[PDB]
């Protein structure tokens, strides 16, 4: 609910975590709400 | 190139040497491309006449000085500046001569050391000597400017390996095959000022070469006495 | 072992989200 | 021509007054220095100002006009016998080299001065350059913008208003047939030409203007005629029995063979076809006014309304205040870009604006300034009478992403598309605003007791410069009328 003025809503900055077993972080919101989707390591490839 | 200060600042004539390739009439406007030598190869050593188109060939470069269509000259916004180009194709390629005054006429034979007037056949402009800022600038303009020619060399000489001024050469020893050589320094600062001899591989190469030229502007490329 | 650091490969495939044409979904895919 | 060109360029002693260098003839400086000396002041440089229609005064800018006229008339003949294949290309090259001379369009653009010199100016472009390529015609799109605007105003049987230089203007437009021999944005010169035939001041001169309107539609797209056909159909229905016999010609030329691969609609062609049918029978007989009319189908308002006694129902309680605060936020953003900051004491030198505060604490003067146009607009379409909706999900007043918590944010609301009926309503509102501007112009003209202004004109008369401001105001109207869950429609 921050509602950032103009196009200032994160721009989906990516931050790879050291471990792929648990989770990788790829968010755009100013505060985290829920991106868990716990899966085994599958792939990392070109951005889409 | 300022050749007036012959005693103070020596000039160079290798870049100023010019050679005439062909002499045609303005009436003889040959047909354009998609009908280069078709019919203009009859005889040889054809004499030069007033009012005939002439082609200026530079001595050591095969570029031709004719009718550069550029607007880089902002001195008067109108006069074209003439440069050099390779192809002998297109109407903007030839210059034709004109007499200085009524003492001559169009159709005579040009004598040695006369006064000449040059006009571009394309833009109908003359060679100009406009002053940019206390300096010279060649321009293609419509103002009068006289010009003169000095014969440096002839093509009919039967040299076949004799000495002519303006030709670079090597000063070498007959027996030991020794020639002079100038060393190379760290970056062209001081070590290029020394002189020494060196034979063997360095004989037939670049650093052992100098140009021999006569002080006289007229007939500089003559047999050395 | 990214000691004295939080994450790595800080980058983004930027799409201006402030306009919100239809509240677009964003995330990785398999 | 070849001999005179060769001799004149061999001896160019026709120097310029201001520009340096050999030769001269620099219009971009000479014309501009001569106008400031000749137009307002007298013939000499230092001299008082006098003279109306005065056609070192009339000397130099006519000497030049003669010079470029001679150059244009001595330019080689084009597209009839010689087309770049007759050795005469060097003459054209020299003429173009005399780019600097390519600025003939720029020279003709300085419209305040004899109208006859513009004939030579356009003749030079016709001869040496040509506008056979569409790029130059897209750059210009008009023979003359201000002359076209002024010829509309100079149309009446009055002593001090017309019949002074309008005859010279008519002769110049008679010469101006350059567009003869796919509109991109909005070419609307046929609406300007429509005014010319309403009252034929120059006799027999309408023959030169007939093909300008006739051949234009052949090049033009059918859809490019948007509401100018509606206005022209209104005028044609009004004057179906009139000396304007080109109306039926335009009707035929459009309606017949306007059906391209698109096969555009004929419902809008049904509105004036029935009017023409009902107005063709009461007249008894014209010899040629109904011959070609076989298939007519595929198968100025100065005072719009008066709102002196119109009461506004008080259904506006929250969104009006919210959008007034939004307008004040936009003004605050503008003054922040200027450099103004909030303060306690007003100071123009220090750029202090104490009005940077919420609308509830704002001052009555600025409140009335922000509220009067919106209230007047709402009163106007309430007086006209249209339905008002109260959709629940259309509440987009606050949905996009300092002292007293004043933190305005920019909103990009120009990305929203609006319906055609709402576009028509906003166009009616824009016409009302233009009529208000015309009313203030009439009031100031009556107060002054004399003068003229070419902005007392309809939509299509407006060029792109003023149409940019018109479209910006229309976009503001769209932004105001596209939100708050309020929908106006018939």
């Amino acid at each position: 609910p921050g509602q950032g003025r103009n196009n200032s809503n994160g721009l989906e900055i990516g931050c790879v975590v050291d471990a792929a077993s648990g989770l990788l972080t790829f968010i755009a919101n100013g505060k985290e709400l829920s991106t868990y989707y716990q899966v085994e390591p599958s792939t990392k490839l070109f951005p889409a | 190139e300022s050749t007036s200060n012959s005693k103070n600042v020596p000039p160079d004539l290798s870049i100023c040497t010019f050679v005439l390739e062909q002499s045609l009439s303005v009436r003889a406007l040959q047909e354009m491309l998609a009908n280069m030598m078709k019919t203009a190869q009859g005889g040889g050593h054809r004499t030069l006449l007033y009012g005939h188109a002439i082609l200026l060939r530079h001595s050591y470069s095969g570029m031709y000085l004719c009718c550069l269509s550029t607007s880089r000259s902002s001195t008067d916004k109108l006069a074209f500046d003439v440069g050099l180009q390779e192809d002998t194709t297109g109407e903007a390629c030839w210059w034709t001569i004109h007499p200085a005054s009524k003492q001559r006429s169009e159709g005579e034979k040009v004598r040695v050391g006369d006064d000449l007037i040059l006009v571009s056949v394309s833009s109908e402009r003359y060679l100009h000597l406009s002053y940019g800022n206390s300096s010279w600038h060649v321009d293609a303009a419509f103002q009068q400017t006289l010009w003169s020619v000095a014969p440096i060399s002839s093509g009919s000489e039967a040299a076949q390996g004799y000495l002519i001024g303006g030709d670079v050469l090597r000063l070498l020893h007959g027996h030991m095959d020794e020639c002079l050589t100038v060393p190379s320094g760290e970056h062209g600062e001081e070590q290029r000022r020394t002189v020494h001899y060196e034979g063997g591989a360095v004989s037939v190469h670049a650093r052992s070469l100098w140009r021999l030229e006569t002080l006289r502007v007229a007939w500089s490329g003559s047999h050395i006495r | 072992e990214y000691l004295m650091q939080t994450s790595t490969y800080y980058y983004s495939v930027r799409i201006f989200p402030g306009q919100e044409p239809a509240n677009v979904w964003v995330g990785w895919i398999t | 021509a070849n001999v005179v060109v060769r001799l004149l360029i061999r001896r160019p002693e026709c120097f310029g007054p201001a520009l340096r260098g050999e030769g001269g003839n620099g219009l971009l400086a000479a014309m501009e220095e001569a106008i400031k000396i000749a137009e307002d002041p007298s013939r000499d440089g230092p001299s008082p100002t006098s003279g109306s229609s005065k056609t070192m005064g009339n000397a130099i800018m006519t000497f030049y006009a003669a010079l470029i006229d001679l150059l244009g008339r001595c330019a080689p003949e084009m597209h009839l016998i010689h087309a770049g294949k007759g050795e005469a290309i060097r003459i054209r090259s020299i003429l173009r080299s005399l780019g600097d001379l390519v600025g003939v369009i720029s020279i003709a653009f300085q419209m305040p001065f004899c109208p006859d010199h513009k004939a030579a100016m356009v003749l030079f472009l016709d001869r040496v350059y040509g506008i056979e390529v569409q790029d130059f015609l897209l750059h210009l799109l008009e023979v003359g913008f201000l002359p076209d605007l002024r010829a509309a105003a100079s149309l009446d049987t009055a002593a001090l208003s017309a019949t002074d230089m309008a005859l010279a203007l008519n002769r110049y437009l008679c010469t101006a047939v350059l567009p003869l021999l796919c509109g991109q944005l909005r070419p609307s010169m046929m609406q300007h030409l429509l005014r010319r035939l309403v009252f034929d001041v120059p006799l027999l001169n309408e023959h030169a203007k007939m093909p300008l309107k006739l051949l234009t539609n052949h090049y033009e797209r059918c859809w490019k005629y948007y509401c100018l056909p509606g206005g022209w159909g209104n005028f044609g229905a009004a004057s179906e029995e009139e000396l304007h016999l080109s109306r039926k010609l335009f009707w035929g030329i459009f309606d017949a063979l306007s059906q391209k691969k698109y096969e555009q609609e004929l419902f809008k062609l049904a509105l004036p076809c029935l009017s023409a049918v009902a107005g063709a029978l009461p007249p008894d007989y014209m010899e040629s006014n109904y011959v070609s009319m076989m298939e007519k189908q595929s198968s100025f308002n100065p005072q719009p309304v008066d709102t002196s006694n119109i009461t506004i129902p008080e259904k506006l309680e929250y969104f009006i205040n919210k959008y007034a605060e939004h307008s004040h936020d936009k003004w605050s953003m503008d003054k922040l870009a200027n450099g103004w900051i909030y303060g306690e004491i007003y100071s123009d030198s220090s750029k202090i604006q104490p009005l940077m505060k919420p609308y509830k604490l704002l001052s009555e003067k600025e409140k009335e300034i922000y509220r009067w146009p919106i209230k007047e607009s709402l009163k106007t379409m309430l007086a006209w009478g249209w339905r008002i909706e109260r959709t629940r999900e259309g509440d987009s007043m606050a949905l996009y992403n300092a002292a007293h918590g004043y933190s305005p944010r920019a909103i990009d609301m120009s990305n929203v598309t609006l319906s055609r009926d709402l576009h028509a309503m906003a166009e009616m509102m824009a016409e009302n605003y233009h009529n208000i501007w015309a009313k203030k112009k009439k009031l100031e003209l009556e107060s002054k007791g004399g003068g003229n202004h070419p902005l007392l004109v309809p939509y299509d008369t407006l060029t792109a410069k003023e149409k940019a401001k018109d479209r910006e105001k229309a976009q503001d109207i769209f932004k105001f009328l596209q939100i708050s869950g309020y929908v106006v429609s018939r």
